[PDB]
RNA sequence: UUGACCUCAAAUCAGGUAGGAGUACCCGCUGAACUUAAGCAUAUCAAUAAGCGGAGGAAAAGAAACCAACCGGGAUUGCCUUAGUAACGGCGAGUGAAGCGGCAAAAGCUCAAAUUUGAAAUCUGGUACCUUCGGUGCCCGAGUUGUAAUUUGGAGAGGGCA
RNA sequence: UUCUUUGUAAAGUGCCUUCGAAGAGUCGAGUUGUUUGGGAAUGCAGCUCUAAGUGGGUGGUAAAUUCCAUCUAAAGCUAAA
RNA sequence: CAUUGUGAAGAGACAUAGAGGGUGUAGAAUAAGUGGGAGCUUCGGCGCCAGUGAAAUACCACUACCUUUAUAGUUUCUUU
């Protein structure tokens, strides 16, 4: 365990020079080699909200589209001949449904800048259409890593103190154990600095 | 550890009432005595370390006990003696830090 | 054995033992058991002390009350000379002393390099 | 001096041998009379080695249906497959 | 006793004290003769462990022998045989350097009896041994029943017949299945199992 | 200046000992080739002949850092057997043990590593005497850089009680 | 058969307690050569490396891990077959 | 490899701090990064909801890669 609650208990309130959305990332260090098998993975279970500004191009157009309105952010239909080449840029997560299985034509010319292609990294043809929306839309990186490592997602917003970041940490921070080998260290979330925009720096 | 009574299996042999004979003293040849412990410790203090033991010390400090055990197995004969030498070097390191 | 049993009050160790490993452990043992020791010149002197040729070591383990005070005032200097200087003589390497001609040569090279 | 006792029956047989030897011998005093005693030439022939009787020559048939061959075969089978079964039990135990 | 400390200290042969002391003693032994009488044993613990007693009639000699293999004494390496016997250089003597050392000491002092030997020093060229000898004519060994067995005529040149510790080691005299060739004598067992035993009534 | 100590010498010093012979057998070292393989080089002949060193009436070995896997045995040696077997081997030619079992003979032990420390109690030699394969007294010397007693792993030691 | 009484000496045995010293350029390992029926190496020897003390050796297929069994090397004496 | 020891320097290499800069495309800049979303700030400059580009751009929370350099522990060589 990282914190019973030590050194990170209330020190996100008295630093309220910015009460605005204070999203602090979690970066720490472990190298790996040139392959692309089992690096940055792991959508975890973590219950805080994100109050994000994201967009969801969820694709299903039965009149549950405005039930997708209360499940998600926006609805897309498969009219794809000249919709998009340079639009999808501000996003945390995306989602599709029963129509977007064979959309290869609208796929490589626009889903290559940020590379949100429906390979084994982005399973958007979703049937399970009401549980992984308001709680899982929070920051959790399901990306593909660099030549060394990518570890960054916010554990808590500035309005959320860490009464929940004592149940988030080691449901989350057993991170790469379910696939990867132990070339990495044993729970290598180590030296951390909580600093959204005004938070100080504290060291183990 | 009693026998089964038949000619094969895990504990084969005839069931005979055992005796548990008296322990022989020659079975305690390698036992460490107080005098021998004292003498060996004092000789270690006044003699210090050998060159390969010093390079084992810095190998444990820097490059880890696996390479230390590999070097000790190459230097000494066996992996068992390498393990024993490495763990007593670890105890030496702990005592030097406490000193 | 007397030192191990802490029965010795004062130990004298001869300095000219020809296997020095007969007595190299004796100062450390005396420091460990807390008995006071003194490295002294002459195993022959110790031999005449104990009616032998050489003795290589001697030890007073129990003295009479007429000169226990003399033993105390003696050991108060002996321990200051040896026991209390033990942990600093333990670090110093002796030897490495050059001959007369080589010493003159190296200090001539020193006052050669001392041009300023 | 270098053999040990693990068998109570052998130990008791040797003790009985020693008891009957001490009863059968006479020791002369170290000094005096020397009571002439008509030597015999073989302690081994006066104390023969007897094979122990293992059973009686007639008993009752105690049959309860195991065939004495399935028993041997099962013992060989469990000895052969012992360590594999412990390995399976270990991986089942350390299955979380 | 100090002998325990000495026996434990002699095992630290690469400690700075022992290697300095060894470096001095090897020069002191090169400067003397190849065989010379030592006045007292350098390692008294090892000597009295091997059987020496500081009494009249026990003698310590010190001897250096040349290290390395045995070059086959043949002119120009021509062995005149099959190619399996053309080896000249890397052939190894079957007895030890310790054994030939104590044999040369026994030849020098033929009135003595070799008891044991022990290593004291070595360098690249020589190995240095101290040989314990006992005088079987001194009355302190004629008497003193613990040692008068060496006065028996069967103990002349034990080191020449291989009856010392290193001699029995190099003869292979040890109990076990690993010594079935050499346990009662190699040539003895060879004769025993290459003889033909014929009885009167042929079995 | 005097007296030790250590090391090394020298004596037609006192007293001793080694050599050499023999070598059938015994303990080691060294060490071939002819031969066989229908040739021949590994192999075999052979861990042999020759050569060298060293003993005795026997020598050597010997009281487990053993054999085993059994209900375990129990120093060494030799015989019968294991066995021409397990195994080795251009897996060719050929070579090739050991445990158990029966028997012959049987025998066990002792030093180092302990403080005698309220007493180096130990020993060679010289000399006088005597009952002389030696003993007693005395005198040097050896020896504490350790001679005696006590203990040898099967145990054993130090205290306490009977 | 006889003389000396060795000996206020020595030895053995029961129970409780504290202990229990046990052999190093050796063991072992690598390599080289030789040898063995010994086969991923039977023994020996040279060189290099070089230990430990609930340790070490062996358990006839190399290695790691976990056990078990069996002895106690690197000092020595000893008749008979 | 051993015999084979004692010193000085220099070059590394591995550890320990710090340091800067980097291509096509075009947004608003020779754009190698990240999840986030618009703010602390002398600017209202830079980013934001704005365009657009392979990428968002303050910012690293950690460096993706260097050596071009500096301090101290280790060892590998060279010279003397
Ligand atoms: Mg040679
Ligand atoms: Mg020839
Ligand atoms: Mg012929
Ligand atoms: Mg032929
Ligand atoms: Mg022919
Ligand atoms: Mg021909
Ligand atoms: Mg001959
Ligand atoms: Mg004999
Ligand atoms: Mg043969
Ligand atoms: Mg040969
Ligand atoms: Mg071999
Ligand atoms: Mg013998």
């Amino acid at each position: 365990v990282k914190e019973l609650l030590k050194y990170s208990n209330e020190t996100k309130k008295r630093n309220f020079l910015e009460t605005v959305e204070l999203q602090v990332g979690l970066k720490n260090y472990d190298p790996q080699r040139d392959k692309r098998f089992s690096g940055s993975l792991k959508l975890p279970n973590c219950p805080r909200p994100n109050m994000s500004i994201c967009i969801f191009g969820d694709a299903f157009d039965v009149d549950r589209a405005k039930s997708c309105g209360v499940d998600a952010m926006s609805v897309d239909d498969l009219k794809k001949l000249n919709k998009n080449k340079k639009l999808i840029k501000k996003l945390s997560k995306k989602y599709n449904a029963f129509i977007a299985s064979e959309v290869l034509i609208k796929q490589v010319p626009r889903l290559l800048g940020p590379q949100l292609s429906k390979a084994g990294k982005f399973p958007t043809p979703v049937s399970h259409n009401d549980d992984l929306y308001g709680k899982v839309t929070d920051v959790r990186s399901t990306i593909k890593f660099q030549l060394k490592k990518v570890l960054c997602l916010a554990v808590a917003v500035g309005n959320v103190e860490m009464e929940e970041d004592v149940l988030v940490n080691q449901i989350l921070m057993s991170v790469n154990f379910f696939v990867s080998l132990l070339k990495k260290n044993w729970q290598n979330v180590g030296s951390l600095v909580v600093k959204s925009s005004m938070g100080p720096a504290f060291r183990l | 550890t009693v026998k089964t009574g038949i000619a094969i299996g895990l504990n084969k042999g005839k069931k005979v009432t055992s005796m548990t004979p008296a322990p022989k003293i020659s079975y305690k040849k390698g036992a460490a005595s107080n005098r021998t412990k004292f003498v060996r410790s004092l000789v270690r203090e006044i003699a210090g370390l050998s060159p390969y033991e010093r390079r084992l010390i810095d190998l444990i400090r820097n490059s880890g006990e696996k390479r230390a055990r590999k070097v000790a197995k190459k230097r000494l004969g066996s992996f068992t003696r390498a393990k024993a030498k490495v763990e007593e070097m670890n105890n030496i390191i702990a005592a030097s830090r406490r000193h | 054995a007397l030192i191990e049993n802490k029965k010795a009050k004062l130990v004298l160790i001869a300095n000219d033992v020809d296997p020095i490993e007969l007595v190299v452990f004796l100062p450390a043992l005396c420091k460990k058991m807390g008995v006071p020791y003194a490295i002294v010149k002459g195993k022959a002197r110790l031999g005449t002390l104990v009616n032998q040729k050489t003795s290589a070591v001697a030890a007073l383990t129990e003295v009479r009350a007429e000169d226990e005070a003399a033993l105390a005032k003696l050991v108060s200097t002996i321990d200051a000379n040896f026991a209390d200087k033990y942990d600093e003589v333990k670090k110093h390497w002796g030897g490495g002393i050059l001959g007369n001609k080589a010493q003159a040569k190296m200090d001539k090279r020193a006052k050669n390099s001392d041009s300023a | 001096h270098r053999r040990q006792n693990r068998n109570q029956e052998i130990f008791d047989a040797n003790v009985q041998r020693l008891k009957e030897y001490q009863s059968k011998i006479i020791v002369f005093p170290r000094n005096g009379k020397a009571p002439e005693a008509e030597q015999v030439l073989s302690a081994a022939a006066t104390f023969p080695i007897a094979q122990p009787a293992t059973d009686v020559e007639a008993r009752a048939v105690q049959d309860n249906g195991e065939s004495a061959f399935r028993t041997l075969r099962l013992a060989r089978s469990e000895k052969k497959f012992r360590g594999i079964r412990e390995k399976r039990a270990r991986e089942k135990a350390e299955a979380e | 006793g100090a002998y325990k400390y000495l026996e434990e200290l002699q095992r630290k042969k690469q400690s700075d004290v022992l290697r300095f002391l060894q470096r001095v003693r090897v020069w002191e032994y090169r400067q003397k003769n190849v065989i010379h009488r030592a006045a007292r044993p350098t390692r008294p613990d090892k000597a009295r462990r091997l059987g020496y007693k500081a009494k009249q009639g026990f003698v310590i000699y010190r001897v250096r022998v040349r290290r390395g293999n045995r070059k086959r004494p043949v002119p120009k390496g021509a062995t005149y045989g099959k190619p399996t016997n053309q080896g000249v250089n890397e052939l190894k003597y079957q007895r030890s350097l310790r054994a030939t050392a104590e044999e040369r000491v026994g030849r020098r002092a033929a009135n003595l009896r070799v008891l044991n030997s022990y290593w004291v020093n070595q360098d690249s060229t020589y190995k240095y041994f101290e040989v314990i000898l006992v005088d079987p004519q001194h009355k302190a060994i004629r008497r003193d029943a613990r040692y008068n067995w060496i006065c028996d005529p069967v103990h002349k040149h034990r080191e020449a017949r291989g009856l010392t510790a290193t001699g029995k080691k190099s003869r292979g005299i040890n109990k076990g299945h690993k010594f079935n060739n050499t346990k009662a004598g190699r040539r003895k067992t060879w004769k025993r199992q290459n003889t033909l035993s014929l009885w009167r009534y042929r079995k």
